RNA sequence: AAACUUUCAACAACGGAUCUCUUGGUUCUCGCAUCGAUGAAGAACGCAGCGAAAUGCGAUACGUAAUGUGAAUUGCAGAAUUCCGUGAAUCAUCGAAUCUUUGAACGCACAUUGCGCCCCUUGGUAUUCCAGGGGGCAUGCCUGUUUGAGCGUCAUUU
RNA sequence: CGUGGAGGUCAGUGACGAAGCCUAGACCGUAAGGUCGGGUCGAACGGCCUCUAGUGCAGAUCUUGGUGGUAGUAGCAAAUAUUCAAAUGAGAACUUUGAAGACUGAAGUGGGGAAAGGUUCCACGUCAACAGCAGUUGGACGUGGGUUAGUCGAUCCUAAGA
RNA sequence: GUCGAAUUUGGGUAUAGGGGCGAAAGACUAAUCGAACCAUCUAGUAGCUGGUUCCUGCCGAAGUUUCCCUCAGGAUAGCAG
RNA sequence: AUAUUGGCGAGAGACCGAUAGCGAACAAGUACAGUGAUGGAAAGAUGAAAAGAACUUUGAAAAGAGAGUGAAAAAGUACGUGAAAUUGUUGAAAGGGAAGGGCAUUUGAUCAGACA
RNA sequence: UUGACCUCAAAUCAGGUAGGAGUACCCGCUGAACUUAAGCAUAUCAAUAAGCGGAGGAAAAGAAACCAACCGGGAUUGC
């Protein structure tokens, strides 16, 4: 359990905490899981998800799905996946909206910081 | 677009005021522009380049300002720590320090001896 | 408002009492806070021990002079006789009383011994630099039992 | 009124643009709540004492 | 005719508005407003007005620079700017 | 016999109980000491590409600078050069600024966007009139500076 | 006996349907109540030993909310008054235009102002609500336009007074 | 009724609550007047009026004694568990 | 060492659960009232996701009827569940100046259990 | 004539300070009545509410013109 007395079991201070978090910090409880692959490539568990990642859905009813992030909804704590969508009764299709902890990572966007992340949490990178 | 401010602070003083009518200029026209198309958001980066220009030439002439004070009594009260009204008034390190002749010389004679309990 | 056989209660609640009303919810709040607050003192304080050696003295009245309890301060003449003047026993932790008078030598001598013991059981740190690390004892009071 | 003080004028105005309905884009925003405007006035329905 | 046909005759303010406040509290022939006190030098209030305190306190406002006090407490009242490392 | 009234049921009304929710409230405890003439608290009016409000801000106006993060914002449009980068962002932080008309509110007033004075400057052929730009002038009191007043009063002239 | 919550326990019930609600269907208890079926429903909940209380309603001209009979009832009756046609429109007793009949009778139902309102002005669009019948009409609704001063007011002056 | 004046009336201004104003009615003082309105003291006190929420089981009254500014109430004894 | 229904920051509860809890869980000290001092509400819940109903047909329109979406429209921005008073329909039954109730039985309807 | 002195002035004289806010807690002033007494004035409510002035992170108090009467104790604050 909690031994600091600087942490909160409150769990109403957890839920406004949640939905009132500013972009910044939905930016890293967005994190999905690197796939099996990308782990012991990288030795690295999972990575906050951002936009031109490459992704496949492990649950749900796009399970086995793939593709790129179009979007992150960070908003709508929803990532959006360009080809994953909802062909509608007008045809007009429109985004579905994925949680990246339903997700896997399966190829990265690195940049100068994208991969100091990686080494920042001890690990790899090829 | 719109104007970097690091890119700013090595303009003059006079060609930073030249970039400012010009922008000026600018954004004088685009609002001709505005009331014909139904949206014009380039508008939004020209009025905060402006904004942008002004601080830079408001920095240069207060640090210009800040050092020709730099070091006597009697600068400007804006350039003077803001602080707090009381801190403001509170009394200086030194004339709290103070101590009376008479009490140095029994700070000096019986201070508080370090020791201890054991033998 | 009188009836059946009863003691005759006197219970002032006749002012706004509820206003003034004190509950100590803060017990053991405030009881950690003065471990705390000894704690943080102690480490302030050097090897110093957190309290000042006190004076035999007799308690006063008729009902308390049986009982022998510890006083505030030594006495200039006992701190004298200990041979230390005033103003540097007060840097070592003993306690100087300019209020207190000796009429009684039996006690005069247990402050003068007790001051004797006081001196020789301590060890007084240079005022160099050196500080020779010599792990506090917190109390007096334990350490010199009345 | 027909001869106003300026301040009289300017509340007056504030109040002119006050006056419109709930800008319909506002209705299709993320968690939006508010659905009409709940603060319109009319002339001959409620006086704005000055 | 105390009622309704009197009623017919209300068409003069006896209070507009206050400069310091903007109430409409403002007694024209009295000048001086009956809910902040303006032009006295301190403000209405009392301690039998509980709402009307809460109405108006610290804190209703904007408090432009109330504001930001505490956090410059904070950092112990940093006079500067900051440096920099990498990013 | 219907209709009508009444009772029960089913389905449909009306209405919003109930159950289950909870970014709110209440109460306790712990830590801390920071408003204002360096213009506070409060008020008014403004500010977005598309806003009435709420929140934010002040003609540099849902913000400017700085610092950290490291790609968003998102209702629509949008820019596109912002993506291995002095760099996205209704982000976080905040140390630099701006900060209208006011307010203890201070040139005088104020049911008035009313009315003076001084200084520097620019234009109108201008020390004097008009107009634009900038900077100023409340009160009590303290220390000090300077110009003074009084046969209150000392001396010094010839 | 029955409610909210608390300690223990039955490794209790449940998205293969918890709770709730409905049911002149069933069973247990003298009773407070308990139990089951069926329907509806959608995320939680119960038995037992104990703890605890903001713990059980028919009344209080009780509090708040909702709803009846009254009842398609009282009524929509002051200010003399309307009528024919055409146009428009899904729709015309009620809008527009033409015609007729009248009225206010300059102490006006006329032409402007002060106080007060504050956009009601004007145009275009337009009928869900509103104008106690109606509505294509409006002081309504939507979207826009409009208030130009050396001489008209303020501003200056003084009045009771502040 | 009166209608050229102790006339009517707008605006500005003064008078404020045990106070004002009153050609005097206890009238008027913002539908409020034999003491306005607002908040607070205040959940004022009430021997008085009204209400007081589940079941069953057993027992089961009093309106009388004495004292009380007591007589619509208490204390006291009695009856009751 | 002591105080603290304010302020800044924190950890909590045998607390309340939208008529409760602060008046305010919401654009709440708001809307609104009052000349003014002051007075001061109501108002949370579609669904995992708007997938917020393309298209056809009737209509002047609003809408209806199909269709479609959805795990479900017995979830349709009147939106979780959706009680009661009270209302429509349908079915059943009774009714000479109320209705309702107790004991008992006829008749109709309905139902448990128990035989083996 | 000139130069001091005392006291009193004036400056948009050089530099400063005060106001207002908040006020739970703190230091003062001022100050009720409802209420209780089964009535009521002294009393009570209460050295309370309302009103006024002034501080702080605590305020105030504090090194005895104290307590005591003992074999005496020994600033203040608080439990
Ligand atoms: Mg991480
Ligand atoms: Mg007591
Ligand atoms: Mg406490
Ligand atoms: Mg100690
Ligand atoms: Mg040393
Ligand atoms: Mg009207
Ligand atoms: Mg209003
Ligand atoms: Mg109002
Ligand atoms: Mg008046
Ligand atoms: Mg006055
Ligand atoms: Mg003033
Ligand atoms: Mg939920
Ligand atoms: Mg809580
Ligand atoms: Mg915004
Ligand atoms: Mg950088
Ligand atoms: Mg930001
Ligand atoms: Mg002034
Ligand atoms: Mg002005
Ligand atoms: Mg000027
Ligand atoms: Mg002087
Ligand atoms: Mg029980
Ligand atoms: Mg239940
Ligand atoms: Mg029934
Ligand atoms: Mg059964
Ligand atoms: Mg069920
Ligand atoms: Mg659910
Ligand atoms: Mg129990
Ligand atoms: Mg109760
Ligand atoms: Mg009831
Ligand atoms: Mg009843
Ligand atoms: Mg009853
Ligand atoms: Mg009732
Ligand atoms: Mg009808
Ligand atoms: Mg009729
Ligand atoms: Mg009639
Ligand atoms: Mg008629
Ligand atoms: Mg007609
Ligand atoms: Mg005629
Ligand atoms: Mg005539
Ligand atoms: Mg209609
Ligand atoms: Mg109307
Ligand atoms: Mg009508
Ligand atoms: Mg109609
Ligand atoms: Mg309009
Ligand atoms: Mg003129
Ligand atoms: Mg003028
Ligand atoms: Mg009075
Ligand atoms: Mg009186
Ligand atoms: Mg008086
Ligand atoms: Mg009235
Ligand atoms: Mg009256
Ligand atoms: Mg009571
Ligand atoms: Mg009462
Ligand atoms: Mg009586
Ligand atoms: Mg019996
Ligand atoms: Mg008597
Ligand atoms: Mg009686
Ligand atoms: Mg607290
Ligand atoms: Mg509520
Ligand atoms: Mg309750
Ligand atoms: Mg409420
Ligand atoms: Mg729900
Ligand atoms: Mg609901
Ligand atoms: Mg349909
Ligand atoms: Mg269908
Ligand atoms: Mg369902
Ligand atoms: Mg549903
Ligand atoms: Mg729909
Ligand atoms: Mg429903
Ligand atoms: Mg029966
Ligand atoms: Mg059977
Ligand atoms: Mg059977
Ligand atoms: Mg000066
Ligand atoms: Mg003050
Ligand atoms: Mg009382
Ligand atoms: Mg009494
Ligand atoms: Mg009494
Ligand atoms: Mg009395
Ligand atoms: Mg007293
Ligand atoms: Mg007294
Ligand atoms: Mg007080
Ligand atoms: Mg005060
Ligand atoms: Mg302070
Ligand atoms: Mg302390
Ligand atoms: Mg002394
Ligand atoms: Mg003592
Ligand atoms: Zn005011």
């Amino acid at each position: 359990a909690k031994q600091s007395l600087d942490v909160s079991s409150d769990r109403r201070k957890a839920r406004k905490a949640y939905f009132t978090a500013p972009s910044s910090q939905r930016r890293v409880l967005l994190s999905a899981p690197l796939s099996k692959e990308l782990r012991a490539q990288y030795g690295i568990k999972a990575l906050p998800i951002r936009r031109d990642d490459e992704v496949l859905v492990v649950r749900g009813s796009k399970k086995g799905q793939e593709g790129k992030i179009s979007s992150v909804y960070r908003l709508k704590f929803a990532v959006q996946v360009d080809k994953v969508t909802k062909e509608k009764v007008n045809g007009a299709s429109v985004p579905i909206n994925l949680h990246p902890s339903k997700l896997v990572i399966t190829k990265l966007h690195l940049d100068k910081d994208r991969k100091a992340l990686i080494q920042r949490k001890g690990g790899k990178l090829e | 677009a719109g104007v970097k401010a690091y890119e700013l602070r090595t303009k003059s003083k006079e060609q930073l005021a030249s970039q400012l009518v010009d922008l000026k200029k600018e954004l004088a026209e685009l609002k001709v522009q505005k009331l014909s198309r139904p949206s014009l958001p380039k508008i939004k980066t020209v009025r905060k380049s402006i904004a942008c220009v002004l601080t830079v030439i408001n920095e240069q002439q207060r640090e210009a300002v800040r050092q020709l004070y730099k070091g006597k009594k009697y600068q400007p009260k804006d350039l003077r720590a803001k602080k707090t009204r009381a801190l403001r008034r509170a009394l200086t390190k030194f004339e709290a320090s103070q101590v009376t002749e008479k009490q140095r010389k029994k700070q000096i004679a019986f201070p508080q001896r370090k020791y201890a309990i054991k033998a | 408002a009188i009836s059946k056989n009863l003691p005759i209660l006197k219970n002032h609640f006749r002012k706004h009492w509820q206003e003034r009303v004190k509950v100590h919810f803060d017990q053991a709040g405030k009881k950690v806070s003065r471990r705390n607050a000894r704690a943080t003192r102690a480490a302030k304080i050097a090897p110093r021990p957190l309290d000042l050696l006190r004076p035999v003295v007799r308690a006063p009245t008729v009902k308390y002079n049986r009982k022998v309890r510890a006083g505030r301060g030594f006495t200039l003449a006992e701190v004298k006789a200990a041979g230390l003047t005033a103003a540097y026993a007060r840097t070592i932790g003993i306690a100087v009383d300019h209020r207190r008078q000796n009429r009684n030598q039996e006690i005069f001598d247990a402050n003068v011994q007790r001051l004797k013991e006081y001196q020789s059981k301590i060890i007084v740190f240079p005022r160099n630099g050196k500080a020779p690390e010599a792990e506090q004892v917190l109390s007096a009071a334990a350490t010199f039992p009345i | 009124a027909a001869q106003k003080s300026f301040r009289i004028k300017q509340k007056m105005a504030k109040a002119k643009k006050q006056n419109r309905p709930l800008p319909q884009w506002i209705r299709l925003r993320t968690n939006n709540t508010i659905r009409y405007n709940a603060k319109r006035r009319n002339w001959r329905r409620t006086k704005m004492n000055i | 005719g105390k009622g309704t046909p009197s009623f017919g005759k209300r068409h003069n303010k006896s209070h507009t508005l206050c400069n310091r406040c903007g109430r409409r509290s403002f007694h024209v022939q009295k000048k001086t407003c009956s809910s902040c006190g303006y032009p006295a030098a301190k403000t209405r209030s009392y301690n039998w007005g509980a709402k009307a305190k809460r109405r108006h306190t610290t804190g209703t406002g904007r408090m432009r620079y109330l504001k930001h006090v505490s956090r410059r407490f904070k950092n112990g009242f940093q006079t500067g700017s900051a440096s920099k490392a990498s990013a």
